[PDB]
């Protein structure tokens, strides 16, 4: 019974570990793509303020 | 092709003039003969060539011609079963060409340019090739010598010459750039060959000697250093590392060591047989010899040519073992060219960049994935020669900060003809904790615990030996005499190799585990026999101690039944006591 | 996972700065078709002559020949015609042991650092 | 603009001499390019009106004199530092090797630092526990301190440094404030490690998850041997920035300073310069001082720098100039012993040749416990009695010793097996003082002369 409960709790918490680990990591992937898209889409409309500034400060 | 004349000769250092635009660390042909030198210390339009051959009999006025290329090895099929010197020239072709004396200034090609090799392509027109990928195989002896793209060449394959048999100089692949890939390719010897990723080493370098893999192991991707004064062997240990290993190929580079070792290695290796594939042993050795009376600057290039050929066989998937003998003679070569070049030294003449050079050498060992996807490794065993004892030398302490395993020989332990002379009070290895799951799968289950018991018993014996020498043999009560005698059985039965006996030389892990289990079972059952009132002097002449003591001579085939019979003798020989 | 989201964020942030660098690289490539082009080229040549006291040779392009010949008849210079340059001019000093290039792409690539600070601060 | 200079007269070793260079400022960075377009860093270390010496920061293979223009960049040597480098990795020059974009530099600081004002320092005062029992009880590590780990050649220095990285915390309930738990930010300055020690540090920091708080200036062993000069300076630049303008608690691990002193010996022997001891130059004290003394806490601000240099003592002594001058600049050392590691003890810290000069500021009443300094002093005296009575055992043999002499011999090896020996366990300060009293209870009263009477009355047994 000691070996059986050891093996059963092992398989139980490794199922738990596997499922919750992949459910966490895919959600972090989703939120990471959302954050990258959000900062790029905020920067695109924000652009062309920059290029005139850098071309003004490089040129005399 | 920057061409000039000699302005000054000073030792083997030719200070040429008229060179304005020769690149540093090129290789220039000095003299009217065609001697070989490497160029350093540019000044104005005045170079500083060092020659690699002898230099006597030259004049002032002879042209020096800069080739405009660094020191390049050639890499390809036809290097196994072969001897080279420090600039990769085959010694058999020199012996055929000029005599039994290594003369100055003779140019034979490294790879023989007329042997017909079978070709089996593995690319097709309209494929893409990157650096390090395979283009097809060539069958060499019983290996499968796959040929590589050079590591700075990529593009698209335009044509492939078909299956047949060819020559190493013939351009077999043509890309869609006009470039043509031959069989061999040149590589600059000091720029290290690239990798994708370095892994961690977790598989042991089995070296066939009991102490050097049981008590101080070294992984497949690690480094080890063997010091030792004269008369401490070290040459039979390097040759045993070369003869009896699991590594697929062996580069044996000897920089500044006597010629009798090299003629031993060259003569007797076509009669032996590696225990992996049959055939000769000499068909997996590339040996780069540079004898002591050969010139004193070629010792520098001998090591780099050896390690670049070792990385070439590492990139093909083969697990390579590099035995670099007498790196302190390379240190003296750097001292000679430094004190010729008039630099200020540090700590007995050695140039201050010495440990950076030794780190650049011992860094190339490892266990990588190659550029062609597959996995390879290379391990460096470097024999250091200090003057006498004297582990406080600059080269010894400068290689000591780098090496993963340290194997210290002694003279006092070798003047009693106890070979190998591995002093286990001072030797160490960092690869013990990393090689434990391999042990626990592939030799035993309790194997680390068992050799930790061995190490505890040896430390106990060596600590108690001092008061044994002081008071004499009497005052040790009951079981400390047993600690002495079990320690003597260990250092006369498990640690002492022969390497000349036909079956004691190679010792796999199972037989070493067996002898270890014999000795620990004898010790535990003798302590169980001495906790009840049996005289210690009675136990020390039982016959089963002889069955343990001659158990390094039972063969690999004859071992396991003998092991079980010695276990039941160990049991049934203490029942009467 | 937090390293995953942070590295995705910083590489997405970096490539937009790369494309702003692309826009200014092309808008400085398409500068030699403009009516103030001899003005800006002779201004940059005057600065390059100013920072190197007493030059000898002034390297310019075969396209960059006619717009600055009034410079090539004063200040002791002698002009050299070479298409090696894409933008700007070069000042060869004492005995060829000193050059001062004042090309535009080189000015962008050297001055890019604090300007990248101000570009990222302006866009965020 | 971008000026250039041709006319390199002389290239040898790490040095090359440009001429007609009066506009190269002293200490300025140059970049060298040959015909193959590859650039190489360098720095000026002499300017004349005639010519100018330049040290080369990479390998000098492939240069020539018909080409190789030397251009000027960054009038004094500077590192561009932002706050966004808290997860990155860099080489010795300061460039990212992780496939990621280069940073957006908010400030750009001079690399060599400016000496910190002794009026505007604060006393390093707040107790860090490190888990290691010897360091917590006997040689205290206080936040804002420089203490190197003097190690041998095969000793596990890297594991002790990684253990102090993974479990050093400050306990404010003993201190009396609470007030938060903001953890440390590691700056790992590696000078010439060999991918084995590097793989151990990276695997440890990634299993504990510290790489989202730690910058790593990795200079591996095959990388050229001159930028080891640049590495600790452009690590402590970021350490001073992140501690004294953004209020973090930066812990710096300066790996293997013997490679830095080797690089100084190289560049001091290539300049024909006055040696000190064993060939190292004269100014090695000043350069190790201007690395080390860029640490501590300041007055009226929030941050803290804690330096752990790592030393590879060459012939495991305190007489070589590298551990010797290191011990002169720093405040205390932790020294590892070859004997205890042969006996199998981890961490093999022998407490006799190790000390910490800032212990008395950050221990004692209201900061650790009322018995801390006295327990430390009695452990030192009794373990010293054990050490020098083992020599008497080695001389005359045991059976001419009486009982109180044998109690010290039992104290010494019970000390070495139970107080020092701990495999990766995080014994805090209360449990370590409990084990210290459990070892002091092997000695009778009248032989504990450095502990006050109420302490020995209430804690004993």
């Amino acid at each position: 019974e000691a070996e059986a409960k050891a093996k059963a709790l092992e398989a139980q918490y490794r199922e738990r570990e596997r499922a919750e680990t992949e459910a966490l990591l895919a959600r972090y992937r989703e939120r990471a793509e959302a954050e990258a898209k959000a900062v790029r889409e905020k920067a695109m409309a924000r652009l062309d303020e920059a290029v005139a500034l850098v071309l003004k400060e490089v040129l005399p | 092709m920057i061409q000039g004349v000699i302005q000054k000769i000073a030792g083997p250092a030719v200070i040429a003039k008229g060179m304005l635009g020769a690149r540093m660390y090129d290789i220039c042909k000095v003299g009217e003969e065609g001697l070989v030198g490497e160029i350093i210390r540019l000044d104005g339009d005045t170079a500083f060539v060092q020659v690699y051959e002898d230099t006597s009999g030259l004049k002032v006025g002879e042209p020096v011609v800069s080739t405009g290329l660094p020191l390049a090895v050639e890499l390809g099929p036809g290097m196994l079963n072969g001897i080279y010197d420090g600039i990769q020239r085959p010694l058999e072709r020199i012996r055929e060409k000029t005599g039994i004396y290594i003369t100055r200034g003779v140019v034979v090609h490294a790879l023989d340019r007329e042997k017909k090799w079978a070709w089996t392509p593995m690319v097709k027109p309209g494929d893409e090739v990157r650096g390090g990928m395979v283009l097809g195989t060539v069958p060499e002896f019983g290996f499968t010598h796959k040929i590589l793209v050079p590591p700075d060449v990529r593009g698209r394959v335009k044509e492939v010459k078909p299956a047949g048999e060819y020559t190493v100089e013939e351009p077999v692949v043509v890309l869609e750039d006009g470039t043509e890939l031959k069989m061999y390719h040149t590589w600059p010897v000091r720029r290290a060959r690239p990798v994708q990723r370095k892994l961690d080493p977790n598989t042991p370098f089995l070296t066939g000697m009991r102490i050097l893999d049981v008590l101080f192991p070294v992984a497949m991707g690690g480094t080890a250093a063997i010091p030792g004064p004269f008369g401490s062997g070290k040459t039979v240990t390097q040759q045993s590392l070369a003869k009896w290993s699991n590594a697929d190929v062996v580069v044996y580079v000897g920089c500044g060591e006597r010629g009798n070792e090299m003629t031993d290695v060259l003569v007797e290796f076509p009669e032996l047989t590696d225990p992996k594939t049959g055939g000769p042993l000499m068909h997996r050795t590339v040996l780069i010899a540079n004898t002591s009376n050969m010139p004193v600057a070629a010792r520098e290039a001998s090591i780099y040519v050896g390690v670049t050929i070792a990385e070439y066989f590492r990139d093909q998937g083969f697990s390579v073992a590099l035995m670099a003998d007498s790196t302190s003679r390379w240190a003296e070569a750097l001292r000679e060219i430094s004190s010729r070049l008039e630099e200020m030294p540090a700590e007995e003449g050695y140039p201050p960049y010495l440990a950076a050079r030794l780190a650049a050498f011992y860094e190339r060992a490892g266990k990588v994935i190659t550029l062609g996807g597959e996995e390879g490794a290379v391990t460096i065993v470097g024999a250091v020669s200090p003057p006498g004892g004297d582990m406080s030398e600059p080269v010894t302490q400068s290689t000591l900060r780098i090496v993963g395993a340290f194997w210290r020989l002694d003279a006092s332990l070798a003047f009693r003809r106890h070979f190998p002379a591995i002093n286990w009070n001072g030797s160490y290895s960092l690869f013990t904790s990393a090689l434990d799951p391999w042990y626990r799968e592939n030799v035993a289950e309790d194997y680390p615990e068992l050799r930790d018991a061995i190490s505890e018993l040896l430390q106990r014996e060596a600590g108690l030996q001092e008061i044994v020498q002081l008071v004499g043999p009497d005052a040790l009560q009951d079981a400390e005499r047993l600690v002495i005698e079990v320690g003597r059985i260990i250092r006369e039965d498990f640690l002492q190799q022969n390497a000349y006996h036909e079956v004691d030389a190679y010792c796999s892990m199972k037989k070493a585990y067996g002898i270890m289990k014999m000795i620990l079972a004898f010790y535990k059952e003798a302590e169980a026999a001495i906790k009840r009132g049996v005289s210690i002097d009675e136990i020390l002449q039982l016959p089963v101690l002889e069955r343990i003591g001659r158990a390094r001579y039972v063969s690999e085939e004859e071992f396991p039944a003998y092991f079980e019979e010695a276990m039941k003798e160990i049991q049934g020989a203490f029942k009467a006591l | 996972g937090e390293l995953l989201v942070a590295t995705a964020r910083t590489q997405a942030r970096g490539e937009v700065l790369e494309e702003v660098r692309r826009r200014v690289r092309e808008a400085l490539e398409a500068l030699p078709q403009k009516p103030e082009w001899p003005e800006v080229v002779r201004k940059l040549a005057l600065e390059a002559l100013e920072a190197l006291p007493g030059a000898k040779a002034l390297v310019a392009n075969p396209e960059d020949l006619p717009h600055l010949e009034a410079l090539a008849r004063e200040r002791g210079v002698e002009l050299q015609a070479e298409p090696a340059l894409r933008l700007g001019v070069r000042a060869v000093g004492a005995e060829g042991k000193t050059q001062v290039e004042n090309s535009l792409l080189a000015r962008l690539d050297r001055a890019w650092d604090a300007l990248s600070s101000k570009v990222a601060q302006a866009l965020w | 603009l971008k000026k250039e200079y041709t006319g390199i007269t002389y290239i040898s070793g790490p040095l090359l001499f440009v001429e007609n260079a009066k506009d190269l400022a002293y200490g300025a960075i140059v970049d060298i390019k040959d015909g193959t377009g590859r650039v190489r860093g360098g720095q000026v270390i002499e300017v004349s009106e005639e010519y100018a010496v330049i040290q080369v920061f990479e390998e000098t293979t492939g240069l020539d004199l018909a080409t190789t223009s030397v251009s000027l960049v960054e009038d004094v040597a500077r590192l561009g530092v932002s706050k966004e480098m808290l997860g990155r990795r860099f080489n010795g020059i300061g460039k990212p090797i992780d496939g990621l974009p280069p940073i957006t530099p908010e400030k750009r600081l001079p690399i060599t630092g400016l000496p910190l004002n002794p009026v505007a320092r604060r006393k390093p005062e707040q107790f860090i526990q490190t888990g290691i029992s010897t360091i917590d009880v006997m040689n205290t590590l206080v936040r804002g301190q420089k203490l190197p780990i003097f190690s041998g050649s095969g000793l596990p220095a890297n594991e002790i440094a990684a253990q102090i990285a993974r479990q050093a915390t400050v306990r404010p309930d003993l201190s009396g404030e609470g007030e938060k738990e903001e953890p440390f930010a590691v700056v790992f300055a590696a000078m010439g490690i060999t991918q084995r020690e590097l793989s151990y540090f990276i695997q440890e920091f990634e299993r504990t998850g510290a790489l989202s708080r730690s910058v790593l200036f990795l200079n591996k062993a095959d990388d050229p041997t001159i930028e080891r000069i640049l590495t600790p300076r452009m690590a402590l630049t970021v350490a001073e920035y992140l501690a004294f303008e953004h209020d973090y608690h930066v812990l710096v691990i300066l790996t293997d300073m013997t490679n830095y002193c080797e690089a100084l010996r190289e560049i001091g022997a290539a300049r024909e310069e006055i040696p000190g001891r064993r060939g190292y130059p004269g100014y090695m004290y000043t350069d190790l001082a201007t690395i080390y003394e860029r640490a501590g806490v300041v007055e009226g601000k929030k941050g803290s720098v804690t330096q752990i240099p790592i030393l590879s003592m060459p012939d495991d002594d305190r007489t070589h100039p590298i551990p010797d001058l290191t011990g002169y600049i720093t405040e205390g050392q932790i020294q590892l012993s070859r004997e205890l590691h042969r006996k199998g003890i981890y961490p093999p810290i022998d407490p006799l040749p190790s000390l910490s000069r800032l212990m008395n500021n950050g221990v004692g009443k209201g900061k650790t416990r009322e018995d801390h300094k006295q327990v430390s002093d009695q452990l030192y005296s009794a373990y010293a009695n054990g050490v020098d009575i083992r020599k008497l055992v080695a001389i005359i043999g045991e059976d001419a010793l009486t009982e109180n002499d044998r109690r010290y011999l039992q104290f010494a090896d019970a000390f070495e097996r139970f107080f020092i020996n701990q495999g990766q366990q995080n014994r805090s300060i209360e449990e370590s003082l409990q084990i210290a009293w459990a070892l002091l209870s092997m000695l009778p009263q009248g032989e504990l002369k450095r502990i006050s009477k109420d302490h020995i009355g209430k804690y004993y047994g």
